[PDB]
């Protein structure tokens, strides 16, 4: 009782450096009253990653690399509302321990939380009826002596200084998969469509990337020195056009 | 049995909330009335607002502290909500107590859940309406807390946001970081409950669903007196609120946005 | 083979603050002799928790809180029995560890591990004609361990002399779900019929609490002191009468409290 | 295999005490006889009585500290008891042994369930009888103990509900709170038991089944001495029993409720 | 493709406190080209434990209890085999952990794990006319670490001088199901029978106690001091024979001990 | 796919050995052999002799130490043996490396693994008309004390496998560990649990024999008066050889013959 | 739905490389594409070279520290690569942060190291995908995790360095063979699907184009009088095999048309 029509999209921009794998589904559920479809967003943001040397310094050089990765998609069309998406915001919650103790004159009291950490973290940062923008946000990396933070100036600071930029800055096995090669993502949204209105609709899917630098300065040991969105929504977008009727799909547009 | 869905959405962009809701109308030869399982979800940005960097001895930032979800029914109607999701927790913990002699030793460890933010129905949930206040409740400054809305020190105040007591910097920039703040706090609260309703098939065809999104966003502030920072939290000080009335079609199984209302308030 | 009819009935009573959200499924089982009702007792009973002024004293204040919830079936129809119901009252179990051990001096060590729920159900009263539950504060995870619903401590809180009630005890944030806002029953009853006997029957529904109240005093440099007064008021119920008609299927409201 | 289901019930509002017995008759053509699955539940109140908070060096109470089911069928007729459950249990339990050097040493550590009563089957079940005792065990104190109906302690006695050795009055208040207490020492035992029962086809068409559920109610008190308190337990020092006696009509699958009695023992 | 044809019979002993529920499941395997007979052997043999004044004395005083189990079935009939059972004897296998460390001291731990019952079940004989088991008091879980059954202070209590012989060994909370109240056996055995041969069969059905005696002294200050008399009593058995028609499915008892 | 059943039996009284054969004929159109699994069970007693309580200075006990059994078909028949269960173990262990400092050095290795009394290995004889098991004493513990086995050895105590205690004051007929802190297997019966698979080719006899063959090795433990242990491998053997003809064509078994065997040295 | 299966291989065993491709044509009436799910597997020997034992005071060996796979369409034909496993991860640990007062802090983070991690190239878009398996975290003996840039001061990149003060024969002073990771010395066993897409306006014949390669590094460690010491040069020696294939989309067969081996020593 339910009928699938599969269509696909798959758009590449070297300027941007991203691939939209699109598949759209048009789902014909007869216990539903509208036209519905089911965008899968999957495909590949590199990492555009680099290493410079810094103005005619010569003893600063910098890295170049994506502090957030960006996905969204919009629609004009005023028949169109957005039904449902992945990954939904949800409250954080972690695992407590607590233990008071007493040796008989000694008192002892303990705290643990634990949870569990991703290097990058999925964000709604906007939603509505037609439209829904996430953010793909550096968070918090796993390294010998601990867990660091995405916001310490000396993230990924190296431990060459040896001229060469790449050499002030950790390896490609101290970085992860996201900064190294890119972004894999996988998003869904499902947007219902009034019947016998407009024949088609124009959806616009937008992948892309915010850039900071670190500066690694040589003072003989390597400082690191950090510029937060240095560079934003340096993005890739397409516009789609589908059609309700006859499931035909159409590219539009692309920056 | 027989299942029959639609949808439909509202949206404020000036307040940033914006509305889904998800319609199971199920017919049940076996039962008397009509059911409808409405989920309602969406978005309801935090309204957060960031400090000003430049003020000196004394800063603030409004922060989302509260969410309140409602779904009602009209009182001259015949329907009835029935049952709903998330319910109160009777909430649960694990302990273990030792007693060892070598010298004698007590311990007692218990260990549980700690949510950000705790999710709690409305005091004005009744046969015709049922609402959810998802509130913040226990929120880490780093490795230090919990503290929340209402926590105090005797010296420092509500320390919930606050970088350091003895910290050498300009008001503005002696907050923890933002990406420090729970997520609910500084983004977007998405929304996911559920009501069952029952409608009477002697009734009218039609009936109205009147359901309510809103944010409470607190002022927090930090002031140095020449000694330590010290901070406080006001609950409330604005409310941003959005109302949508939907129409049910009970015979043909459709629903209509009427109508749609803004209301703030700002204390 | 078996045959169900539903029927649901939702009251809420303001005086009270208690909605019940009743259903109510006949079951027509051919292997079954008899008639068969399965009552869901389903709703939302408000902790109404409130703090105030002491009287006409400044340094008094207190909160009045739900320190046991009641849910109870009765039925006073001879026709009638009860054949099921769930929570049962089960037995405490508990994990213990022992350890026994020396070196060449000497050491023991015993462990006792559990779960603990801040409220716990009990049957309080059952036979053929009816059930009672009270639903009973038990234990709290706080900051600095374990509290028992029995410390008269509980709850009070850090802010002598705000001048508002509230501040002398604890906030939101370290209150259970149960004492905030309240509780929603989930309680089950399954009662048979003898055939073609009354024509109706009618059960009495009661959902109510019983609410403690907490003194906080202030003391003395300033602290707060609690002293509770247990049982203060008992029996806050609100009860309503359901008439079922074994035949068509009809359920009334016959009554309210 | 086909299957016919009734239900009977009795009760004793005098000793609060109440049976449900619901019947499962199968007949399977692969077995020459009758067979009826029947589960007794319900409810055996305690009995217990709270401490006169105005006994001045000596108190008691009354706690319930053992239940006994049985069902039994009657030596002239063709039923059996084939099986039923629970079964006595052969326990377990966990053992880790360690050896370790650097000075020596030997530790030594057991885990197993610790259960507030234990179900054992009567002495007195045979082919046309099975009865069960659920009888207070392994009883926490404070996180003292285990203590139960037989605990000795050569000064303080049994300490089972003995709130303190020293305590500076008042006995009658001495006694731990009630809410320390097991749940079936002072509250309703909610008995589940099943037993499985075979009928000859040649035999009677009705048949007598006899249920009884009882309780043993212990006194346990307590006295000051001018210099500690001390406590003693005296094991059922009162007994209150309800028996049942049903019509099985193997037939027509139906049971009847023929008669009751209530007797007491007041030692 | 399979029938089953399920026969019972229960057969209570005053004398021994031994009851037999047995089973008898004729399966009809058109894959198999032999009879089969599967026997459920349950029941209830009860522990008998009892409490005395030894002799004449007034300081010592005896407990006799069910040091071990017996479960037995035999038939008479060469055209039975016994081809399965169970339960059966397994290999020990435990958990170890072992440690070597260095701190610069050297450190060395071994540490090994496992589960224990408080009786365990062997298979004693076995061939193709019959299988006996004992189940046999192992290990107890006390207060003060775990017991072998073979201590000769096992059960020995703490009331010296009662005067009654009960007090002097440990209270019925602090002994095992098994020794408190009995044993519930459950041990199954599948037969053969060339068909078609002999019309019936005999089968003999054995479930008994061996006992031992603990004897508790009064000893100087005055402690109670466990002496034991292992095997005190043994095979205190209760047998009964019943014979099978494996054309019609007709069990008679033929006899008991 | 048919599946056809039968059973059969021997036994050796004298022996206390039992043989339980239970037999899955299997024809499967796909493939061009009769199919064969053999489950091959019963009682093999340890041959247990406890020792003398009068034995002074020097005593003696005869246990179960190895369990051999074997099933094979005739060298001129089309009977080959293709499968069986169990096979030799790969042995795993876990591992947890361990490196600290504070600011003191801190090093260590735990390894976690399974410890049986007795290990099943594959008779070095096995092929493919022939397979058997070794069911053999393996990590023996005393009290806490261990692991022993067959060939455990101290330079002063030797075999210490069943010795109580190395000073100890009583007869050495009481100066074996109790009975109840053996294992199973040395002092009571081994229960065989073995699987085989046979095939048969379809052009060859209709009828074959197989030979199934169950032995216990015995061991002499013997103590001397400080005490000192000797364990003397196999020093009883007893075997019980049995053998069946199949019936490939009807799915009959059908036992032909028995023989009962021993080795004392 | 209907599925047809076919396979096609290729070798060189100058390079000890072969690919297996398993090729899964679907289709499927919903979809107005062909759909081609194709499994690349087989195996990329590592090309090392054992040190020679005679060398002194300075010696070598080649390890394999880098595997690479691209499967590629024609950037004229109608075929598209929608979707592949495995894709970059988002990698997670564990935490727990301890607070004790009697003042103690502790954070112990818990988290999965592979010896060799898998990432997309770069060069990844809609007519290409392709995968580094790429030498991660190594460890020595219990010590590191090192790399193919580990960097120490004094020693430079202990990898394969068996001592720091060894008295030994340069080329008998790196670690046991046994002693490093198996794709180091070994053969790796590639696993990677791709999904394409085929036009049914297509042509009915089209090109894949898959790539195996390894990247051989050059370890050396030398003796200067006082201790050892050892470097790393990555990608020292290339060996590349590349086949091409032809698809027929319209009676789902495969046949090779051409392979060729390349390779680069720096």
């Amino acid at each position: 009782d339910i009928e699938i029509i599969k269509r696909t999209e798959d758009k590449t921009s070297n300027k941007w450096g991203v691939t939209q794998n699109i598949q759209f589904d048009f789902v014909k559920d007869k216990k539903y009253n509208k036209d519905a479809l089911i965008l899968k967003m999957q495909g590949f943001i590199s990492s555009r990653t680099t290493y410079y040397n810094y103005k005619k310094t010569n003893h600063v050089k910098a890295m170049r690399w994506p502090f957030q990765y960006n996905i969204g998609l919009k629609t004009n069309d005023k028949y169109v509302s957005l039904i449902n998406y992945l990954p939904k915001n949800k409250i954080e919650s972690t695992n407590v321990s607590q233990t008071l103790g007493y040796n008989i004159g000694s008192f002892n009291y303990s705290k643990s939380i634990s949870y569990t950490q991703q290097n990058y973290v999925s964000e709604v940062e906007q939603q509505n009826s037609k439209s829904v923008l996430w953010g793909v946000k550096a968070n918090s990396f796993a390294t010998e002596s601990g867990q660091k933070s995405a916001f310490d100036s000396d993230l990924f600071v190296g431990y060459k200084p040896s001229k060469d930029p790449r050499d002030y800055f950790v390896p490609d096995s101290e970085l992860p998969p996201l900064v190294q090669s890119g972004f894999n993502p996988s998003f869904i949204a499902t947007v219902s469509h009034e019947k016998g209105s407009s024949d088609t609709s124009e959806f616009e899917i937008t992948y892309g990337r915010n850039m900071d630098v670190t500066h690694a300065i040589k003072r003989s040991y390597l400082d690191g020195h950090r510029v937060h969105n240095a560079f934003v929504n340096r993005n890739y977008t397409v516009k789609y056009e589908v059609n309700w009727k006859t499931h035909e799909i159409k590219v539009k547009g692309q920056n | 049995v027989t299942l029959y869905k639609t949808t439909a959405t509202a949206d404020s962009d000036k307040f940033k909330i914006s509305q889904i809701l998800t319609f199971n109308f199920i017919k049940d030869k076996s039962y008397d009335k009509d059911t409808l399982v409405l989920k309602a979800t969406g978005n309801i940005n935090s309204g957060f607002v960031k400090p000003n960097p430049n003020d000196y001895d004394f800063s603030k930032l409004y922060w989302g502290a509260k969410y309140n979800v409602s779904i009602s029914s009209q009182s001259n109607d015949s329907v009835n909500v029935v049952d709903y999701a998330p319910k109160n927790q009777n909430e649960e913990f694990q302990v273990q107590n030792t007693l060892g002699y070598t010298n004698t030793a007590f311990s007692e460890t218990i260990n549980y859940k700690q949510e950000s933010y705790r999710t709690t129905l409305s005091r004005n949930t009744n046969y015709k309406n049922v609402g959810w206040g998802v509130e913040a409740h226990k929120i880490m400054n780093n490795g230090w807390g919990p503290y929340g809305r209402d926590s105090f020190h005797p010296t420092y105040g509500n320390e919930l946001f606050l970088a350091g007591r003895q910290s050498s910097a300009y008001a503005g920039q002696n907050f923890i970081a933002q990406h420090q703040m729970p997520l609910l706090s500084r983004s977007n609260f998405n929304p996911e409950f559920l009501s069952v309703l029952s409608h009477r098939q002697d009734g009218a065809k039609k009936s109205k669903i009147t359901v309510t999104y809103q944010r409470e966003m607190d002022l927090y502030q930090i002031r140095w007196n020449g000694f330590y920072w010290a901070g406080a939290n006001y609950k409330n000080f604005k409310t941003r609120t959005f109302k949508s009335t939907y129409e049910i079609d009970w015979e043909n199984h459709k629903v209509k946005l009427l109508d749609t209302k803004e209301t703030e308030n700002n204390k």
